[PDB]
Order: structure tokens, then sequence, then C-alpha cells
């Protein structure tokens, strides 16, 4: 846990590590991790409250969520040393209390942005 | 040592105890009649001295200055980007060996390295007061470096490339082995060594380092600013009016960095204590955004403007910025829509084209520049450098200056279409890096105009078939851009049926305002999820708070979901329940909403002061500063 | 940064440089060496301002506020910033009965100086002998000074500057010693007026103080076509309703601010004046629903664009 780093502006853990994960309909993703984008300024319509976006990848393609995404990790994987860090996750999971609270890279949009 | 010669042009003695010959040459300048006392060839030399002098910006002596106008002004096409009249320079023959100096410093600034070496090479061999023989010597040495080091990049990086052949590769490497660069110098002859002292410094493997140890001064918190700003246009003029290619290199442009963000971390620090003590500086040119676009990585630009008010730095010169602009993306057209991509040029330039496209955000520019800068943005930039979202962010700071005219719509428009077309493929899928996608210039479009309906786009629509899915979900996030018609033909390749196909059309803003059948969904999955008490919960609680729900008939479920509770009845809600994270997950909108309920707002502003009092998180600060939620 | 936070370590290592550097202070200023002096005394300076932080033992705190009070330079060190080192190094250690007596010294020294009608304190910031004397008072209520109790009851009339010095003082003064003060020393000009209203002479405003006020305005005025603020504050708390305070507006800013809130320009105020007001003027500024909302606007812009973090505890603690 030396590259975990505790993103503060959304409550999550930019982690390099992969889950393998089930959902509510026992379907199975291996090697698949979570990109989560802070975007306060976003142009959202009248049903958005979220303030960040988060897309899922797996095997480097993205997913298109269709169902519900209600999941269990089954095991994560830290790349650059592969130790099992299953057990930390669980723990900041429970602690974080967010949404995806370990993800692969958090992107910030309000820097970059016309109003910032 | 005798003088000093100041940044601004004045002279000052410094260490001469003999006669004050640079005041007496001044004061020959400033009036003509002592001038006829000399001889003729005297005079004609001190013609030539007063041109040297006039032409380098040295004026008179410190104490008889007066208006004194520091104007920077760097005579190369090099700096200025002109790469079309680089091409042309390169392609004439070249009348003297001090033109073919320049055509290899051109080779090399287009990275044309082979050419480049092979031009210093023969400079070298036609050269031997042999003080372009020492700068072509300096010169190979930096392409022989610039060759290593682009190969070993090569090498180690999207695509395999051998721009150099490994017969050059050799060659060079079997020409240069061995070739100390110290004892370039020593060697010339001792003439040389005398009147050309001053070249020394461009054999050392460092020559900024004083330079940098001064930017110390900009750091102090108790002019200085002009100083180094005016060092920073002496060292750039100098090294570019005089052909050197280490002006390239890491360290000249990590000084380049290191000045102008101290620069406009001072002048942030000045405009800030001024506001304290005064209750209510840096002035920016051509020059200096040519200088951050050429030497400013995008990550260096953006601790720029997290750490300064960059708009609070007004722009001058912004019709020659808008023409370096412009000039920036008709070579992104000619790099890219033709084939004349140059590898080794286009990993030089496509950070400065990224880095002055991301910097045209505090710059106006004209409609029809804005159109090129626009169109050459979104068609002709690579998509290994910028993909979708990041060119979207590259877009839509564009209008910060610029509202979005009706031309640059129309080419938003045209790259809507051509994303709708790359969608007739099924494999084709939008790879972004900052989760923004096509949806987000419809979404863009539809904020600066309102009632825009994209033609091509709902005559696309309307073509479409249950077949090709792709195209079908590609064109409902952009449904606000079809037509009446267009809209109605496409709502039926979806359907509402559960609660999963409803969550999915709010999402891809299918559907925007929400019927009693959906009411009749959301209370379903709401009864099925409190019998089988004993993630969309949060969602129906907002979408109630937020007016988006009038069914009035969810009450029955409080209790089971702390945030639904919360925000279905902030008056009857338990705030030791209250998790603060949750206001960090709101965005505007809702978190504006929470503040003007005139319930729950007292609640949420106690947890924001204890989270301020307790932690110190600037996120909860602003929060609680901006919207006083 | 919080520096009073921030733990410090090796403090025994830290009060035996402090310690050091007083001894060499006093050495220097007791056999001058002008060329070292020129460098040490920046890092005497520092380190003596940056003791406010490192607890100090008794013995090594008086060595430390003796050399600083008695054997730093003027020119390097004003009576008022002479002041604010002293101070700064109560933050750590209460004022022992040793260091109230250096302080002691130190006043008594300075009245023997204002023996002569020449002399007159120089401070760049504001701060007196009185402020000694206020400081000495805050940590111990029952101290009375013998010495300047008889340099008091020797006072006569002709020692003007010593009866004014020594009535700037008075809270320090024995009984008969103030008694025989107030016999010579009577209040009849607005700097007495201050001077009252601050060592506890005065607690009301007598309408004689009030139109002492008034002649000072009238001068002010006429003089126009730094008591402005005090004066100010002092309407703004309504301990002075005399309600002509309203004409003499325009002079300077912080009047026309506290006097009629409503009707001041707030693009002319200074955001540092907040940084002035004690807590009961912050909380009556707050509470005044006439400039609370400017004021919150001007703190919110001074929270997102300043690094001092006053400016965010007093909006926190006061929503002024």
């Amino acid at each position: 846990t030396h590259d975990l780093v505790y993103h503060s502006k959304i409550n999550t853990f930019v982690w390099d590590v992969e889950f393998d994960i089930v959902l509510s309909d026992s379907k199975e993703l291996n090697k698949c991790y979570f990109v989560k984008c802070f975007n306060p300024y976003r142009i959202n319509g009248k049903c958005d409250f979220a303030v960040s976006s988060i897309d899922i990848f797996s095997e480097g393609k993205r997913l298109l969520i269709e169902n519900e995404f209600n999941f269990k990790i089954t095991k994560a994987v830290h790349v650059a040393t592969s130790k099992d860090v299953t057990e930390i996750v669980l723990h900041l999971s429970e602690r974080i209390s967010s949404p995806f609270p370990i993800v692969k890279e958090v992107v910030y949009l309000d820097w970059s942005h016309p109003q910032f | 040592y005798d003088y000093h010669f100041e940044v601004n042009g004045t002279v000052v003695r410094h260490k001469n105890k003999g006669f004050g010959y640079m005041e007496r040459f001044f004061e020959l300048k400033e009036s003509c009649d002592e001038r006829s006392k000399l001889s003729k060839k005297q005079y004609e030399r001190f013609n030539a001295l007063f041109n040297f002098f006039e032409k380098n910006g040295v004026i008179c002596m410190a104490k008889d200055a007066g208006t004194l106008n520091t104007s920077i002004e760097i005579n190369s096409l090099a700096y200025h980007g002109k790469y079309d009249v680089m091409k042309k320079f390169i392609e004439e023959q070249s009348v003297s060996i001090e033109d073919d100096y320049k055509k290899a410093f051109f080779l090399a600034c287009l990275g044309r390295w082979e050419e480049s070496y092979d031009l210093y090479s023969n400079i070298i061999l036609n050269s031997i007061n042999g003080c372009v023989y020492y700068l072509s010597q300096i010169n190979r040495y930096r392409i022989y470096q610039s060759i290593t080091q682009a190969v070993t990049q090569f090498n180690g990086l999207g695509r395999h490339y051998k721009p150099f052949t490994d017969e050059f590769l050799a060659r060079i490497e079997r020409e240069m082995t061995n070739f100390n660069i110290d004892d370039l110098f020593n060697g010339m002859p001792f003439e040389f060594q005398k009147k050309y002292k001053i070249l020394e410094f461009l054999s050392d493997n460092q020559f900024l380092y004083d330079d940098t140890v001064k930017l110390f001064e900009l750091t102090n918190k108790v002019s200085s600013d002009i100083v180094v700003l005016l060092r920073l246009y002496d060292n750039l003029r100098f090294l570019y009016e005089n052909c050197l290619w280490s002006v390239s290199f890491h360290e000249f442009h990590q000084y380049i960095r290191n000045s102008m963000s101290l620069l406009i971390e001072k002048a942030e620090y000045e405009r800030t204590r001024d506001i304290d003590e005064l209750g209510f500086g840096f002035f920016m040119e051509y020059y200096d955004f040519v200088n951050i676009s050429r030497h400013f990585k995008i990550d260096d630009i953006k601790n720029l403007e997290r750490s300064c008010s960059i708009d609070k730095i007004r722009f001058g010169e912004q019709e020659k910025i808008e023409e370096y602009l412009v000039g920036i993306a008709e070579e992104i057209t000619k790099q890219f829509s033709a084939n004349g991509m140059n590898v080794v040029f286009y990993t030089q330039f496509i950070s400065e084209a990224k880095a002055a496209l991301y910097f045209a955000k505090y710059v106006k520019l004209s409609e029809e520049g804005l159109g090129k800068i626009v169109k050459a943005l979104l068609f002709y930039f690579p998509e290994r450098d910028l993909d979708i979202g990041k060119r979207y962010v590259w877009l839509e700071r564009l209008t910060k200056c610029n509202e979005l005219p009706k031309s640059i719509i129309s080419i938003i428009d045209d790259f809507l279409v051509l994303q709708a077309e790359k969608h007739i493929d099924q494999n084709y899928s939008e790879v972004s890096s900052n989760g923004l996608y096509s949806r987000d210039y419809g979404a863009l479009i539809k904020h600066f105009e309102k009632n825009f309906i994209s033609k091509r786009l709902s005559e696309i629509t309307l073509c479409l078939t249950q077949d090709k899915q792709k195209q079908i979900d590609f064109l409902f996030k952009l449904l606000p851009l079809l037509s009446t018609n267009a809209k109605s033909h496409l709502l039926s390749f979806k359907s509402v049926e559960n609660i999963n196909d409803l969550m999915n059309g709010i999402r891809i803003g299918l559907i925007d305002e929400f019927t009693p059948e959906h009411e009749e969904l959301i209370i379903e999955y709401l009864e099925t999820r409190k019998v089988n008490y004993i993630d969309y919960m949060s969602t129906f609680g907002i979408w109630y708070f937020l007016e988006e729900i009038n069914n009035s008939k969810m009450e029955e479920f409080i209790g089971m979901d702390d945030q639904y509770d919360f925000f279905v009845d902030p008056e009857n809600f338990d705030y030791k329940k209250f998790i603060p994270s949750w206001l960090k997950n709101y965005n505007d909108k809702l978190l504006g909403k929470i503040a003007g309920n005139k319930h729950m707002k007292h609640h949420v502003i106690e947890v924001l002061k204890e989270r301020v009092k307790n932690s110190n998180d600037k996120r909860y600060l602003e929060i609680l500063m901006n919207y006083f939620i």
C-alpha cells in the first residue's frame, strides 16, 4: 500500500489494483478496475445528481452498464506487486462508505474547465 | 568585467580603473559634433559599433537613462513557428556558409535531424574567425545527443518507428565516438579563445545554473520580476537568433518553465498581499504565450492554473497570439490531414500544439480563427494525444472568451455526424480518458443554443433500423439534437418495461420527464426492497427531493436507507445518521437545492462547520462557502 | 500554517541554543563586533521570534528575556517590537515571578530614561511600556511595583514626562502612589482619555470626555478640508451615545464603516481590519445585520484568495 493515495475531494482511494467481482446475477468478471472522473461543472440534465462519473474497465475495455451493478469483490490483486490485497479492499470499502471506494485513477475535470 | 551591461540596456562602470571608454563612446553617440573629429576609418568603425549596440539593445549609461523601452523582439523563424517559411528557406540554395548554419538549425527544428547533422558536418568541413565552425561543432554534438535520446525513447515507446536508419545511426556513432565537447573550445585557435570567450559556455553541460539560482528572488516575501523576465528574453533571443540547438533541450525548457511559473506566482502573491493591505501585475503578451505553449507541459499549465488566477492575468497582443494559434492549427492540419507526419518533428510539435490550444482559453479569437482552431482540434488532432474527452475539454475551454458562434456549432455538428458515421461499425467504441464522450459535444451545443436541431443526425436517425444497435444507443445520448420525427423514430427502439430499463433511460437521456407508470415502477421496486429488507434507493430519494417525482407515496419506505430518509423528508430526519461524505457526491444543482430548502440547512451547515474545524478539508470548506449548504 | 500545533522536539537543545544566543547578545552589547553584528542580529532576532513555540525553563527563559529586554539593540528591536517578542515568549511559558521582576526592572529603567523631558519612546507598531505593564498585570492581577511607586511618590510637577509615563502605568502603582499621581495628574486630553479607558481609571464616558472627542473631531474636520478607528469602534459598541458622531464621516474609511454600516462604501473596506478587532467587537459586527453579508463576502474572498488562516477562523467562529 505504498502507491495507495487517498483522494479527499471525492472520498476515494486511487490504487493500482484489479478486481474479480460477482454481481447479483452470478456473472463473473476478471481483472477489472474502475476510473472516477470528478466533474463538478458537468452540464447536467434534470436527473443527474452525482458529482463524479465512474467507468468500469475489464480487460482494457470499458463496460456498458445495462443491469444493476450491485457487486461483491471476490479477489483484488495489486498489479505492481502481485500480492493479494482483497482484505484491505474490503476494509477500506467498509470504512469509506462511498460508491467504489478504490479506483484505478481519478480524473479531475475542475481545473481544466473554462469556469474554473 | 569593466562594466555591467544591465538587461534594460544601461551600462555601469564596474571594474576598470583606466579611461571610461564606454562613457566616451556614449558621449560620442549622443552628439554628432565630436564624431567628425574621428578619422574616416574611426568614423566607420564608430558607425559599426553604434549599429551593433543599438541592435543589441544597449542605449546609454544608467546615470543618463530616461524613458527606457524594453520590448522583446526575436528575429527567428524557428521561434515564431514559421514552418512553411523555414521549409522554403531550406529549399532555396544557400549563398553563404552562414545561411547553411541557419538551414541546419531550421532542419533541426523541423525534425529533420539527419539532414541537420549532415549539414552541420558539411559546415564544419567548409568552415576551417572560426565562429561558425565552433557553433557548428556545438550544434552537431547537440543534434547527435538529440538523435541518441530520440532513438532511446522510440525503442522505449504506440507503434515501433525507425526514423533514423541503422546505417546512419552507426555512422554517427562512429563519427562522434570519443568526442569531447569540453575539449572543443580549448582546441580552437588562441585568437578565437580570446575574441569569443563568451561562447565557451555553449560547450558546457549546463549553462542556465546561474539564471535558475537567481530565480529565488521571485520567492522572496518581504524590479526582480522585470530583471528575471528580461533575462529570460535575453536567453531566448541569444539561443534562437544565433540558431543554437540547446534551445530545444530539457534544461532550457525547465528553465523557461521555472522562470515563467515563479514570475506568475510572484505576481499573484503581490496581488493578494495588496488586496489584504489595500482592499481593492503580470501582463502577458505574444512572446509569453509562445514561451508557455512551447516549453510548458499540460501538467505545468495545470499547476499554473491551480496555483494562480490566470483569468486575472490579462492577455495582450491577442491578434499576434491568434495568428500563432492559427499557424499551429494549419500545421496540425498539414501534419495529419495529409501524409506529412514527421515522427521526430511530431514528438516535439504535438506538445507545443497541445499547450497552445490549452492556453488559448484565455485569448479572444476571431470567428474565422476560432473556426480554424476548432476544426483542426476536432478533426486533425491525433487521437493518441487528444482523445474524445481531452479534445472536448480543449474545445469547451475555447468558449470562455468566445461564446459559441454558429460556425463553431456547425463544426461541432460535423464532428458529431462523423462520430455517428464511425458507429456504423459495431466494433467501433469511443475511448475517453476523461469520461467525456460524444454526448458532451451535443450537450455543449444545446447549452449554447437551446434550440439547435442537427439535420444530418436526424437524417441518420430516420434511416436507422433495429440491426445496427450501436448507432441507436449512440444517437440516444444525442437525443436533444434530433428533430421531433427523429426523436419519435428513435424512441421506438427502447423499452421501459422494468426498473433497470428506466434507470438506463434516465442515464442515457432517453426520457427526462417522469411519467406515472415510471413512478409505479419505482414504487414496485421500493416495495420489493422493503419486503426483502428482512443502490437506487438514494437516487429515488434525491429525485423525490429534487421534485422529479410527485407521487407522494414514498414515505412508506423511510427507515432503510439513511440518505433516502434524509432526502424524502429532511424535517423528520435524525442527523446523527447523516454522513458528511454525502455532500462530496452531490453536484452544483443538488447542493444548491439542499441549501435553499429552509429545512436541513442548519444541520448540514453544522456538519460542514465541524468538518472544516476538525479536518481543514478544502472540499468541505468550498462546499460550505459556495452554496452555504 | 499553525506552527503552534506542530510539535517541537529536542527542546533542551533548542533552549541551550537560545540561551547561547542570549549570552552572545549580552556579550556584544554590554565589546561589539560591528561586522559580526550584521549577520548575527538577524539570526538572533529570528531565533527569539521562533522561540514562541518552544517551552523554556525558568532560568533559560530568564536569561533570554533579560537579554531581549536590556541588551538587544534598539536599532533592530524597538520597544514595541521588543514587547512583541516578549509577549510571544509567554505562549508556552506563563509569566513566572522572575520574568515579572525582569519586566519590572525594564519598566523602572524606562521611567529613569523618562526623567529627561527630551526622551521619547519610538515604536513602529505602536506598543509602549504601558503594554509591558499590561502584560505584567495580565498574568498576576495583584502586582504592585515597589520601585515605580517609589518614583511616583517622589514625583513633582516639573518632571511632566515622568508624570505622564507613570500615568500610562497606573495599575502597577500602589494606592498611595496612584493617589499622589492623580493629585498631580488629571485627564484633560484625548490621549489622557484613551489611557484612562485602557488602564481602568474611567469606565463610562462622562459628557466631558465626549466633548473632548467632539473637539478633536472639529480639529480633524478643519484640518481635512490615527485615533479615528478607535472613535468609530467606541460609537459602534454603543458606549458613546452622543449621536453627533455622524457629522464627521469621510476622513478615514474605518470610522465610516463603524458609524454608518448601511451607508459605507465597502469597495474601500480593508480586510486586515478584521484581524485587529477583538472577540466582542467581532461578535457585534457579526450581529449588526447591517454589514454582516458584506463582511461575509469579504471573509469568503480572503479565505479563497489568501493563505492567512485567521480569516477562516473569524468566519467560522463568528460568521461575520
